[PDB]
C-alpha cells in the first residue's frame, strides 16, 4: 500500500477564512508548508501568529491518525477529572474499536490496544471552562471512515452520561476541516491558548496530520 | 424531546430539598430565573451545609446541566439526559465489547473466565452481564444488580444480533483453558489476547509456564521411556520418524487423509503411548469403536460419527482378527470416505448431516488387517508403524528372547501407570510434541502412505510393474512378438487365457495369489469373439524384446 | 510505580468509595468502590460464601442438606 509514502510536510493555514483562490494558487500569507523543526522554529519566533493544521490534497493521500475535540464551559477538581477522562477514553476506545469490528472489517484487539497504547492530551489556559484535543499515535484512518463515524460518535455523545462525553463534537469530521496548531493564538487579540503535558515534550506528537508507522 | 413535567420532576427528584421557585418556572424562562433551594438538610450535589448563593440550569447536547453561581469549585456539576432508555444503552455498551457472538449453527458464545463459552440449554447471556458489571460505570452496577433488568438487557443484545461469524479458522493454535498456545514460536497467549482467535474447544486443563521447562527429570524420564520403546537405532530410523511425524500432527487442527496403523506383537508399550497422548492434549483425543470400519454410515443414526466432530485425535483399539470365523472385512468405501473434509452422518434425534473432520485417526491393532477390495485409491490412504520391542517380566526372559517376533526384550516395570494417570508427564510430553510439530510440519503439514508394507498390496505392487499395457507402439516389433506367439487380431496383441496362467505359475505360486489372481481376470476380461479370451497385457520380463 | 511515598487518601462522595493519592494525584490512579446495593443480592452472596451448593459438569447442581450432598 502506503509503505514508503510517510507523511512529513506539515501543511499550515496561517488565517481563518482562507480565499479559495490564494489557496489553489499557493499564497506565500495565507497557505504554507513547513518542517516539524521549521515549524517550531516559526512559532518560536513568532509568538503572536494564528495557524491552523489542515490537509492539501485528500485525492491522492488519505492517511492521518485519530483526533477529537472537547470543549466543556465548568471547571472540575483532579481527582473527578482523572475518573472522567479514564472513564471517556475507555467508552471512546471501546466504541471504535467495535466500529472497526463491525464496518471496516479489522481486528477488535488490535485496535483497542493500540488506541489504549498512546494518547496525547492538551489543556487550555481559560480557568472557567475544560477544552483538550485527543490525537491517538497509533491508529491510523482516512477522512472518509471518520466521517461514516461521525453517526456513532453523535450517538454516544448523545446516550451516554459522563460530562465530557456530551461535550464530544462532531462537526469537526468535515471535508477540509482544520485544527488549531498547539500553543498558538486563535484570535489576534485573545490570550486564550493551549498549554502543554508533562508525559510528551514533541510537536510531532500533538499533529494529526503526522503519518510514520511502526 | 420530553414533557416540561417531566424534566421538572427529574430536577425536583434530584435535588432532595424542595424548591420555593417552583410556581415560577415556565417553559419560556427557565434558563434565566434562579431558583431558591431551602437549606434545612445539605444537598445532593455536594453536602457542605446551607449554600449562599442559588443554582441556574442550562440546555445543551438535549442535557439539563445544574450549576451553582460564583465559585465553581463549591458544587458539582450535574447532567440530566433527555430521553434514552438506560437499560438500551448498557446493552449497547455490552455489545460494544465483542463479548458475545452468534454462529453459523444458530447459537450464542459468550467470552467469559478467558474462555468462550458456548451452550444451547443454558442463560450464559445473564452471566456474562453479571461478570462484566464491573467494567462499567458505577451508576449501571446497580440497575444490573436486579434480574429483571438483566433479562430485558439479555433481550436488547438478541434483538441487536443479526450476522453469523466463523469458528476455528486457524489450524495452528491450540487452546487451553486461559489461553491459547502459537504452534509456531511456541510463544503462550493469556487473557484478551487469546480472544482474537475464536477457539470453541479447549484441552480442558489449565496451561502452567512453570512445568513448560525443556530441562527436568521428568524429562528424562520421559526420555529414556519413549528410547525403551523405540530405539534410536539406524534400522527403525524410518520407523521412528513416522511415529514422531504421527505423534505430532495430531496437534494441527487441519484436515489429514491418511490412516495410521500401530502394528505389534502384544505388551509393546502401545497403551503407554496412548495414555501418554490422552494426558498431553486432554479432552480433544476421543476413543471409538471398530463400527465405523466395519458398517455404513449413511442408515440410520450414528453418535460416533456427531461426536467426532472437531475432535483432533481419534483411537480405534482392539481390532478383531479377521482371519477367525464371523470376520467383517474392512470396509474400503469407510476409509475412503473417512479422509474428507466433511463427513456425512447423523446424530440421534437430529438433522444435521455434516461434520468437520480434524481428527488423526491411529488404530491400534495386534494382527494383520484385511480388506475386502484393494485398489490403487486405498493404497495413498494407508500407513503402518511397527512396534517391536518386549517389556517382560524376568520370569520370561528366555520365552521372549527365543521369539523371531520380538526384537530386543526389557524388563517389565510396574511403575509408571498410576504417574501417567496422575499428570507426572503431561507438560514434559508437550514439549516433545512442539518441537517434534517445529521440526517437521511447520512448512506444509501433511501426511505419506506406506504402501510397501501390508503384503496382502504386495501383489497389486507387483503388477504394474510386472504386466505393461500393449499399444500401438509395439507394432514396430511383430517379429519378436510372433516369437513369443501372440496375434494381432482385433489389431491388439491379444494373450490366450492359457498362456497367461502357464506364464504367471513359473513366477507367482498363486494359492493365494490365485484369488487376486482371478479378480484380474474377471476386472480386466476382454472377449474379442468367443472362445478367443485374449488380454490386453504385455509381460515385461519375456517380452522385453525377444 | 515504587512504594508510593505519598500517603493514600479515602472520600465518600454520592454513596461511593473514592481511593486517590495525596501530592500529586497525576503520578498514581483513582479507585472506585461501590456500597451495598439490594438485600436479595447480598443474602445471595452471603449464602454462596459457604460452599453449600455446587455446580457439576452435566449442568446439574448439587446442594448440601441433612448433612449429606443431594443432587
Ligand atoms: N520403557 C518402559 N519402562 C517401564 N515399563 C514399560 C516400558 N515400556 C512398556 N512398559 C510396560 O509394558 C506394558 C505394556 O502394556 P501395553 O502398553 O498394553 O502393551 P500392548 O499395547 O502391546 O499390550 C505396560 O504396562 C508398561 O507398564
Amino acid at each position: 500500500d502506503a509503505a514508503i509514502r510517510g507523511n512529513d510536510v506539515i501543511f499550515v493555514l496561517k488565517t481563518i477564512g482562507v480565499p479559495s483562490a490564494c489557496r489553489q494558487n499557493e499564497d506565500p500569507r495565507f497557505v504554507e508548508a513547513f518542517k516539524c523543526d521549521e515549524l517550531e522554529r516559526y512559532i518560536d519566533n513568532n509568538p503572536e501568529c494564528t495557524l491552523f493544521e489542515s490537509l492539501r490534497d485528500e485525492e491522492a493521500y488519505s492517511i492521518v491518525r485519530i483526533f477529537m475535540d472537547v470543549d466543556l464551559d465548568a471547571c472540575l477538581d483532579e481527582i473527578d477529572y482523572l475518573t472522567a477522562i479514564q472513564d471517556f477514553i475507555i467508552e471512546v476506545s471501546n466504541c471504535v474499536a467495535r466500529f472497526a469490528f463491525t464496518e471496516c472489517g479489522a481486528i477488535h484487539e488490535n485496535v483497542i490496544k493500540s488506541m489504549r497504547s498512546n494518547f496525547s492530551l492538551t489543556k487550555s489556559t481559560n480557568r472557567d471552562k475544560t477544552s483538550f484535543h485527543i490525537i491517538f499515535l497509533d491508529t491510523y484512518t482516512t477522512m472518509d471512515t471518520l466521517i461514516a463515524m461521525k453517526r456513532t460518535l453523535l450517538e454516544l455523545s448523545r446516550s451516554s452520561e459522563n460530562p465530557l462525553t456530551r461535550s464530544i463534537d462532531t462537526a469537526v469530521y468535515r471535508r477540509k476541516t482544520t485544527l488549531r496548531v498547539v500553543g498558538t493564538r486563535k484570535n489576534p487579540n485573545c490570550d486564550t491558548i493551549h498549554v502543554m503535558q508533562p508525559p510528551h515534550d514533541n510537536i510531532e506528537d500533538y499533529l494529526f496530520t503526522y503519518v510514520d508507522m511502526n | 424531546f420530553i414533557s416540561f413535567e417531566d424534566a421538572i420532576k427529574r430536577v425536583s427528584k434530584i435535588f432532595i430539598n424542595s424548591i420555593i421557585n417552583f410556581n415560577d418556572l415556565d417553559e419560556n424562562n427557565f434558563t434565566t430565573v434562579p431558583l431558591v433551594i431551602d437549606y434545612v438538610t445539605p444537598c445532593a450535589l455536594c453536602k457542605k451545609r446551607s449554600h449562599k448563593h442559588p443554582h441556574q440550569l442550562s440546555l445543551e447536547n438535549g442535557a439539563i446541566r445544574i450549576y451553582k453561581t460564583g465559585n465553581p469549585h463549591s458544587c458539582k456539576v450535574k447532567i440530566v439526559p433527555l430521553d434514552g432508555n438506560k437499560l438500551f444503552n448498557i446493552a449497547q455498551r455490552i455489545l460494544d465489547t465483542n463479548s458475545v457472538l452468534l454462529t453459523e449453527r444458530g447459537d450464542h458464545i459468550v467470552w467469559i473466565n478467558n474462555s468462550w463459552k458456548f451452550n444451547s440449554e443454558e442463560p450464559l447471556i445473564t452471566k456474562l452481564i453479571l461478570s462484566i458489571r464491573h467494567q462499567l460505570p458505577k451508576e449501571y452496577s446497580s440497575e444490573l444488580l436486579c434480574p429483571r433488568k438483566r433479562k430485558t438487557v439479555e433481550a436488547n443484545i438478541r434483538d441487536m444480533l443479526v450476522d453469523s461469524v466463523e469458528t476455528d479458522t486457524y489450524p495452528d493454535k491450540l487452546p487451553f483453558k486461559n489461553g491459547v498456545l502459537d504452534l509456531v514460536d511456541g510463544m503462550f497467549y493469556s487473557g484478551d489476547d487469546a480472544k482474537k482467535y475464536t477457539c470453541t474447544v479447549s484441552t480442558g486443563f489449565k496451561f502452567d509456564d512453570t512445568k513448560f521447562v525443556e530441562d527436568s527429570p521428568e524429562m528424562e524420564e520421559l526420555m529414556n521411556i519413549i528410547n525403551d520403546i523405540q530405539p534410536l537405532t539406524d534400522e527403525n530410523k524410518k520407523n521412528r520418524e513416522l511415529y514422531e511425524k504421527t505423534l505430532s500432527s495430531c496437534l494441527c487442527g487441519a484436515t489429514k487423509g491418511c490412516l495410521t496403523f500401530f502394528f505389534g506383537e502384544t505388551a509393546t508399550g502401545k497403551s503407554t503411548t496412548k495414555r501418554l497422548l490422552k494426558s498431553a492434549i486432554g479432552d480433544l483425543f476421543v476413543e471409538t469403536g471398530q463400527t465405523i470400519l466395519t458398517d455404513v454410515l449413511d442408515k440410520g443414526p450414528n453418535p460416533f460419527i456427531a461426536n467426532m466432530h472437531l475432535k483432533r485425535s481419534v483411537f480405534c483399539s482392539e481390532l478383531p482378527d479377521f482371519a477367525c470365523s464371523g470376520s467383517k472385512k474392512i470396509r474400503s468405501d469407510n476409509i475412503k470416505k473417512l479422509t474428507e473434509p466433511c463427513v456425512i452422518g447423523r446424530p440421534c434425534f437430529s438433522n444435521k448431516i455434516n461434520n468437520r473432520n480434524h481428527a488423526t485417526i491411529i488404530i491400534d491393532t495386534n494382527y494383520k488387517p484385511v480388506f475386502d477390495r484393494i485398489d490403487n485409491a486405498l493404497m495413498r490412504r494407508i500407513a503402518v508403524v511397527r512396534f517391536r520391542t518386549h517389556f517382560s517380566q524376568p520370569s520370561g526372559r528366555e520365552a521372549a528372547e527365543n521369539n523371531d517376533a520380538y526384537d530386543k526384550v526389557k524388563l517389565l516395570d510396574e511403575g509408571l501407570d498410576g504417574k501417567i494417570q496422575n499428570n507426572r508427564y503431561r507438560f514434559a510430553f508437550l514439549y516433545l510434541l512442539v518441537k517434534w510439530y517445529k521440526k517437521y510440519h511447520i512448512p506444509i503439514m501433511k501426511l505419506y502412505p506406506t504402501p510397501e508394507e501390508i503384503p496382502d498390496f504386495a501383489f497389486y505392487l507387483k503388477i504394474g510393474t510386472l504386466l505393461v499395457s500393449s499399444s500401438v507402439k509395439h507394432i514396430p516389433l511383430m517379429t519378436d512378438l510372433s516369437k513369443k506367439g501372440y496375434i494381432l487380431y482385433d489389431n491388439v496383441v491379444t494373450l490366450p487365457l492359457t498362456t497367461f496362467q502357464q506364464k504367471i505359475s513359473k513366477y507367482f505360486n498363486s494359492r493365494l495369489f490365485g484369488h487376486d489372481i482371478e479378480s484380474f481376470i474377471n476386472r480386466h476380461k476382454k472377449f474379442a469373439n468367443v472362445s478367443d479370451e485374449y488380454l490386453q497385457y504385455i509381460f515385461i520380463e519375456d517380452i522385453s524384446s525377444p
